[PDB]
């Protein structure tokens, strides 16, 4: 019962991975990211305000 | 025989838990040490057409036979190229399927032997699978 | 589906009773009478729940129970197509930007900007409706 | 055996869109309650001769866009075509005519900055012959789509949706027509 | 009757000049059919209007610096001294019947013939139609750009009123003089002495409706030559290689297209003409240089240099009792883009070493460095371009000026650094949402749930399958890939008929299965030509 | 580049050495940095621009440091 894994997990997407899908992604998992991502970028800036 | 808070799903799947405050992976080996395994596994894999294994573990009293069995384990294991390490027996094992040979692996596969042995004698394990993957796969080519 | 109908229904209870108790409260014994902008708005939104909840109760008396509606429906009973749901689109951010472009304009009163932004906004509109109905080309 | 789930969102944002026009009446009932007994106040001279007619046009086109409608649920969708199409021109008179009407009220002396009651009557009656607008648009689009592929039930669903913002268009021009030219 | 008249003067044509084998090779040549190789003829098509319309300006257009008093209808400049030339410009627009509407045609002809080439050059860039063996032809059109800027400005530097005359003072007058060692020789070469002179205006319309136009119709030759007799790039596709051409002959189907094209074309313009004003010039008065007004812009194909006059610092340098001034910067800068426009194609094959013959086209998202490039470039063109307005663009939109300033001298070098990033990685984003279809099938978008509760998209393969039901993965071939299943007709067609009433079941039945026959016909004899080479 | 960083990497020009970016990065920041020399006399723009440098000087640092270090290739 031996399953081959990876010793790490892959760190991130290769190159064109993402910006195509956040241009025309229809994913609610990836567009809520995008809403907390976005979300937190403007409390940062109105915490600086 | 499932573990605690694991269950066969309708799909055959096994859907498991972990305790909160713990990990599901749980290798002896640092973060970064594991990914730059990792990426030697990758990048010398790539660069050779040839998917490289490594095991840990106890490798029997023959040692060989035992490491031509977990090959078998490897995903389409006549590419592949397997280093199997006793830390207990002290034994180092390397052994590759049919689509490899002719292609550079007589000679590199004794260097990879040799690689995992300078670094285990200082205690470095995780380091001498690295040493051992990245001369083998820069001596296998695509062939 | 008798349960989201009575939501509804239960929060139409509510704003008709406070619509009725406000514009009745506010007209005896509050300075100017009925105070109109409350009123309305409760009025109204006592129709947002009754237009939703009245159609959501002429749903539920047509169709029988659903799977999701069922105390011990079992799993093999939702199996089968579900809809179309798109895959992927890029006519959403270009409908936003021709929206922001029409609303800039608004903002900063440049009406030729508004007549663009709306020209975009009715182009944006059409290639998302036409999207997945656009035959082959024809040659 | 199961709702229809474009019918439902349609539904859904139809009752929001009430709120919208809460806050119109709201407005109009305000400056009302403000006129100091002159409402209209002059020189506005509603005329019903001409609100009458456009109010009957519109109300019509609510029995060409259900007919419409029951060519689609039967699959016909020339029936629903034509329909559709009175539909629209019945509409686009209903546009006309009302602006015809804010010409004639313009030049007697009702306009937006002129006061209170033109802020409120052009409001309200503008922002809901703009809605009238976008449901022409709306049978424009669906048109157009039935001329693309075979007629199949998501496009009767379709059109079923944009009779149900027709009708809401019609009620609330109904509710509009019955507080300005009657309630004064 | 009309059948004998044709073959007796063909008869007659072909005793005397036997031209029936090579009129035949021009019948059967054959031209790929894509939207895009109708870009170069909007630019054809503009430049034959502003031909004729240019001829019908010149039987009315006196272009004399001769100072004279203003006689004509237009009152608000009765009694102002003016030249002859801005005199005969508003005689134009005034006097005689059609002449505004010729005049305005001809400037948005201009317009339209500049942005044209741009945009055709787009295209020639980001396909990589310039590749060998069309270097020369390249230059050619680089060549025709650059032609075509300075014969506009020159063309709207004519009628003499304040704006245009401000223009020429600032860009032909200024910067000329401020060239080192040579600098007022070339001024004084060119305008016979300082500005404005008398000699100026005349010498600009010599260049302008002979001179510079000559030139530009020899190029314009040579190019459609190089073009025709090298046989127009390709994209992949089903049965096409680096050795064929597939599309359509010129008789009779690329002859109508092109006819019909060049009729629409003619008449976007002519709309365009009487519905838009264009350079109303009696609005600006004519040239005197103690006056100036807000907005001093040049048309647009000009804009980007002027906003590089306007983006660069007031760096100047004074060696041993002389002057380098800021404009210097500017000159040298233009200089600079048109070199390296010019020389693009041997740059690309010096740097990637790719020295072969090329019919193929290249997919912009297959050549990721290039379209980054490309896409930077035409960032850098637009930030100049639009620092160039940034006076408008500060009082329609409330920027500060000093900001915009500021926005385009930064952005000058961040923003074609953000869009080069940017579209690199796209392009490559592209290309694996390109391998997503290949090997996994058009996502129909049809969500189905399976006894024990997965949910699964169906899939519509474009190959051959497995046992398991997988489709086999594709190879790709430079093509592009479907990705909407109405693209491949699941959406059938509606039923036959008017727009209101439907025609006879019998009629839609023959009609659609006739259409299906062809359909199958015509994939089968491309899927037959492509399996036997 | 290879094919599984860039799938369409035999079918044109898909690679930009890293040190032409690294040393134009340094190149477009000591030009940001040179525009402080002007006739201008506020300084909003001076902080405008030695902040974007930074942001350009700490991006090449980073990506030379992570590729130095093995981190990425
Ligand atoms: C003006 C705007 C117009 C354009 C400007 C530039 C756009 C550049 C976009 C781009 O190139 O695509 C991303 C691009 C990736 O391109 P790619 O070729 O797909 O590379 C694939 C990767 O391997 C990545 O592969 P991966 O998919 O495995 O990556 C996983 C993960 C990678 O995870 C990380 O590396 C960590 C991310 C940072 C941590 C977040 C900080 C904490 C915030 C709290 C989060 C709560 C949860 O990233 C995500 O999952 C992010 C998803 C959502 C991101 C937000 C999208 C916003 C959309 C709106 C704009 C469009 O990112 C980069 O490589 C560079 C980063 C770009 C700079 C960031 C933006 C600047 C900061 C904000 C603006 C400040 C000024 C105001
Ligand atoms: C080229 C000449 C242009 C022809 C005229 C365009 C008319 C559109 C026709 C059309 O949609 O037909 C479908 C047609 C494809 O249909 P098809 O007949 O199957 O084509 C055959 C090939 O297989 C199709 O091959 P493909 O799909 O691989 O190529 C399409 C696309 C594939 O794209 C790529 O390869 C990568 C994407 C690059 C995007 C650039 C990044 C933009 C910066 C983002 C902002 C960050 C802040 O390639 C390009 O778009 C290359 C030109 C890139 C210019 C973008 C410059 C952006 C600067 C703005 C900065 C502000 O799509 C296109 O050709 C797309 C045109 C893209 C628009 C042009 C760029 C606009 C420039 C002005 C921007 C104004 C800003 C304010
Ligand atoms: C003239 C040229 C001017 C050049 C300008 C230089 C700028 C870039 C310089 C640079 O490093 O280049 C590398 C860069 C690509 O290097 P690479 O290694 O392939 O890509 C980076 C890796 O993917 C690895 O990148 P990574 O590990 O940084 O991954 C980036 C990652 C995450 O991004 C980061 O890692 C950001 C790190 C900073 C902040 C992180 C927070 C923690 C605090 C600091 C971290 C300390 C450690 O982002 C993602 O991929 C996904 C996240 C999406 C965005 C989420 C952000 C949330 C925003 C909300 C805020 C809260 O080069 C470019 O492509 C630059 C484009 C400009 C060059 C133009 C060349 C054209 C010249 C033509 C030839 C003529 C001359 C002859
Ligand atoms: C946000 C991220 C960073 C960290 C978090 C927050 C940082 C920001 C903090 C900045 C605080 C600024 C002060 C706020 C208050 C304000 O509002 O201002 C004050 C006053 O100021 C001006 O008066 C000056 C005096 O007070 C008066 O006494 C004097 O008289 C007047 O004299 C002028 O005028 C006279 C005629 O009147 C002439 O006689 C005379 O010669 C002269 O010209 C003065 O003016 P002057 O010097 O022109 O300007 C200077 C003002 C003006 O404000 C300003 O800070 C200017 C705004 C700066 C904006 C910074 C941009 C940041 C870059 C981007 C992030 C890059 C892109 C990256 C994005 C994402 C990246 C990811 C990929 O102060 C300053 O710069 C402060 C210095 C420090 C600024 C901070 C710089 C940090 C960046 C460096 C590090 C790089 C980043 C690291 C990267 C890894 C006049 O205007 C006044 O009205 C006004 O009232
Ligand atoms: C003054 C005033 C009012 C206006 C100013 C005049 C002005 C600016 C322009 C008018 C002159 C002008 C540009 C006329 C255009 C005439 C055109 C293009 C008519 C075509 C009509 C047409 C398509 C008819 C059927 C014939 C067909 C199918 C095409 C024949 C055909 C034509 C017509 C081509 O032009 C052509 C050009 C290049 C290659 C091949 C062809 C070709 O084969
Ligand atoms: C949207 C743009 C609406 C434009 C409004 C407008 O310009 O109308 C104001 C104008 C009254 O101007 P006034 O100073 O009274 O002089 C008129 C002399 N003929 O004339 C009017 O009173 C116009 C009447 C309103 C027209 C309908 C607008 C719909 C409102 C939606 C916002
Ligand atoms: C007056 C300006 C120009 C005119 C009228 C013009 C006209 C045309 C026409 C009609 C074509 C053939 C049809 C087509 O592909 O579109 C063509 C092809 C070509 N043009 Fe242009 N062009 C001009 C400028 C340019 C420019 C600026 C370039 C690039 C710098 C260029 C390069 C080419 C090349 C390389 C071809 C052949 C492309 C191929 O076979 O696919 N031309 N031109
Ligand atoms: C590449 C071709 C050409 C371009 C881009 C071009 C451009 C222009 C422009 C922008 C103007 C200013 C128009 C205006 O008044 O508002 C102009 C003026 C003029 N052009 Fe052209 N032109 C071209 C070819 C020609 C040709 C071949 C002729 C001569 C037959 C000609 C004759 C004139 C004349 C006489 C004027 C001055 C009269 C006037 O401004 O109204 N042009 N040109
Ligand atoms: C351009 C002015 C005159 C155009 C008429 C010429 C084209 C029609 C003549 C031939 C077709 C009909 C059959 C026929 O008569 O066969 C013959 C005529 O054609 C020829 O053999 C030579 C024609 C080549 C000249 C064409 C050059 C340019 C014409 C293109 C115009 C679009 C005569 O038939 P016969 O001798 O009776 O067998």
């Amino acid at each position: 019962e031996l399953e081959a894994r990876r010793p790490f997990p892959e760190r991130m997407g290769p190159k064109g991975n993402l910006i195509y899908k956040l241009i025309t992604t229809t994913d609610h998992k990836l567009i809520g990211i995008m809403y907390c991502v976005v979300c937190f970028a403007f409390f940062l800036v109105g915490g600086l305000m | 025989d499932l573990p605690y808070g694991s269950a066969l799903t309708s799909s055959g799947r096994i859907s498991a838990v972990t305790e909160p405050g713990e990990l599901s992976v749980h290798y002896p080996f640092p973060t970064m040490d594991l990914v730059v395994l990792d990426d030697a596994l990758k990048y010398g894999s790539r660069a050779a057409k040839a998917r490289f294994a490594v095991y840990i573990g106890p490798l029997g009293a023959d040692t060989a036979a035992t490491a031509r069995e977990i090959l078998a384990n490897v995903p389409t294991p006549e590419n592949a190229v397997l280093l199997a390490v006793s830390p207990d027996q002290r034994a180092i094992e390397v052994v590759y399927g049919a689509d490899v040979k002719g292609r550079g692996i007589e000679s590199a596969a004794p260097l990879g032997v040799s690689a995992a042995a300078a670094s285990f004698k200082e205690g470095n394990l995780i380091d001498g699978l690295i040493s051992a993957v990245r001369v083998m796969s820069a001596g296998v080519s695509p062939a | 589906m008798h349960i989201e109908a009575r939501l509804f229904e239960i929060l139409t209870a509510f704003f008709a009773l406070a619509a009725v108790v406000y514009a009745v409260l506010t007209a005896m014994f509050a300075t100017g009478g009925v105070e109109w902008a409350g009123t309305t708005a409760l009025v109204l939104t006592t129709g947002l729940t009754l237009i939703t909840g009245t159609f959501f109760r002429f749903v539920a008396r047509r169709l029988d129970t659903r799977p999701e509606d069922y105390e011990d429906a079992e799993i093999s009973d939702g199996a089968g197509e579900l809809g179309f749901f798109a895959p992927h689109s890029w006519w959403p951010i270009l409908i936003s930007l021709s929206f922001s472009t029409a609303a800039v304009g608004a903002a900063l009163w440049l009406p030729w900007l508004i007549a663009a932004g709306v020209a975009f906004v009715i182009t944006s509109v059409c290639g998302l409706v036409f999207e997945y109905y656009w035959g082959p080309e024809k040659h | 055996n199961r709702p229809n789930m474009v019918s439902v969102g349609t539904i859904v944002w139809l009752s929001s869109e009430l709120m919208f026009f809460a806050g119109l009446f709201a407005m109009y009932f305000t400056a009302r309650a403000q006129a100091g007994g002159a409402w209209p106040p002059e020189p506005t001279e509603l005329n019903l001769a001409l609100a009458v007619p456009v109010t009957l046009v519109l109300i019509a086109s609510s029995f060409t866009c259900q007919m419409g409608v029951f060519a689609a649920e039967r699959g016909d969708v020339f029936g629903l075509r034509r329909w559709y199409v009175i539909t629209f021109l019945m509409g686009l008179f209903f546009v006309l005519g009302q602006g015809y009407e804010y010409i004639h009220l313009v030049e007697h002396g009702t306009t937006i900055p002129g006061s209170a009651y033109g802020s409120v009557f052009y409001l309200a009656t503008g922002f809901h012959g703009l809605h009238v607008i976008g449901g022409l648009v709306a049978f424009v689009l669906l048109l157009a789509r039935t001329k693309m592929s075979k007629f199949t039930p998501a496009q009767a669903t379709a059109a079923i949706v944009v009779s149900y913002y027709w009708h809401f268009v019609d009620i609330v021009w109904i509710a509009l027509f019955a507080t300005i030219y009657f309630v004064r | 009757d009309f059948a004998k008249l044709a073959a007796a003067q063909g008869d007659a044509i072909d005793s005397r000049y036997h031209p029936s084998a090579a009129v035949r090779r021009q019948l059967n040549k054959v031209f790929p059919t894509h939207w895009s190789f109708l870009l170069g003829e909007i630019a054809l098509y503009s430049f034959i209007i502003l031909l004729l319309t240019g001829v019908w300006l010149t039987l009315f257009f006196d272009p004399s610096m001769a100072h004279v008093t203003y006689d004509g209808v237009y009152q608000p400049l009765r009694g102002v001294q003016m030249s002859r030339a801005y005199e005969t410009a508003l005689d134009i627009s005034f006097e005689v019947r059609g002449g505004l509407f010729v005049r305005q045609v001809h400037h948005w002809a201009a317009l339209m013939f500049a942005a044209s080439i741009m945009v055709h050059l787009a295209r020639i860039f980001f396909t990589g139609a310039f590749r060998r063996p069309r270097e020369a032809n390249w230059v050619i059109g680089s060549l025709l750009l650059i032609l075509a800027m300075f014969e506009g400005f020159f063309g709207y530097s004519l009628p003499d009123d304040l704006l245009s005359g401000t223009g020429i003072r600032a860009a032909l007058s200024g910067i000329t003089m401020g060239i080192p060692v040579i600098g007022t020789w070339m001024h004084w070469a060119l305008f016979g002495g300082d500005f404005p002179g008398e000699i100026l205006i005349p010498r600009l319309y010599a260049l302008h409706i002979l001179l510079i136009p000559g030139i530009i119709l020899a190029l314009i030759g040579a190019h459609l030559a190089l073009v025709w007799f090298q046989k127009h790039t390709q994209f992949p596709g089903p049965g096409r290689t680096e050795t064929n051409v597939v599309g359509v002959r010129v008789m009779p189907v690329f002859a109508v297209k092109s006819g019909a094209f060049f009729a629409m074309i003619t008449g976007v313009l002519g709309l365009m003409g009487g519905l838009l004003t264009i350079n109303p010039i009696w609005n600006l008065g004519p040239y005197k240089p103690s006056q100036v007004s807000a907005g001093s812009q040049p048309d647009f194909y000009m804009m980007w240099t002027d906003g590089l006059i306007r983006l660069w610092p007031a760096w100047e340098f004074y060696p041993f009792g002389h002057t380098i001034p800021q404009g210097v910067w500017v000159a040298v800068g233009m200089g600079l883009v048109f070199a390296l426009l010019i020389a693009y194609p041997f740059i690309e094959k010096k740097v990637t070493g790719d020295d072969a013959h090329h019919n193929l086209l290249q997919r912009p998202r297959d050549v990721p460095v290039r379209t980054a490039i490309g896409s930077m470039a035409i960032a850098l063109y637009l930030l100049l371009t639009f620092a160039c307005m940034n006076d408008i663009i500060a009082l329609k939109f409330h920027i500060s000026l000093n900001a915009t300033t500021w926005i385009g001298r930064i952005g000058m070098v961040v923003l074609p650094a953000i869009v080069y990033f940017v579209a690199y990685r796209w392009a490559i984003s592209l290309q694996r949402s390109d391998r997503e279809v290949l090997e996994h099938g058009v996502e129909t978008g049809i969500i189905k749930r399976l006894p024990h509760g997965a949910y699964v998209e169906l899939h519509q393969p474009l190959g051959p399958v497995d046992e398991h039901g997988h489709p086999i993965p594709l190879e790709y071939a430079g093509a592009p890939l479907p990705k909407r299943m109405n693209k491949l007709g699941s959406g059938g067609a509606p039923g036959t008929g008017s727009f209101l009433f439907p025609d006879p079941a019998v009629e839609h039945e023959a009609l659609t299965e006739a259409a299906h026959a062809s359909e199958h016909k015509s994939l089968t004899a491309l899927k037959e030509h492509q399996d036997r080479i | 580049v290879d094919v599984e960083d860039v799938p369409s990497a035999e079918w044109g020009w898909s690679h930009m050495p890293i040190g032409v970016m690294h040393i134009g990065g340094l190149l477009s920041a000591a030009f940001l940095l040179v525009m402080m020399r002007g006739n201008h006399v506020g300084h909003v723009e001076d902080w405008f621009l030695i902040g974007f440098a930074a942001v350009i000087v700490a991006l090449v640092g980073r990506n030379w440091w992570l590729r130095r270090r093995g981190w990425i290739r």
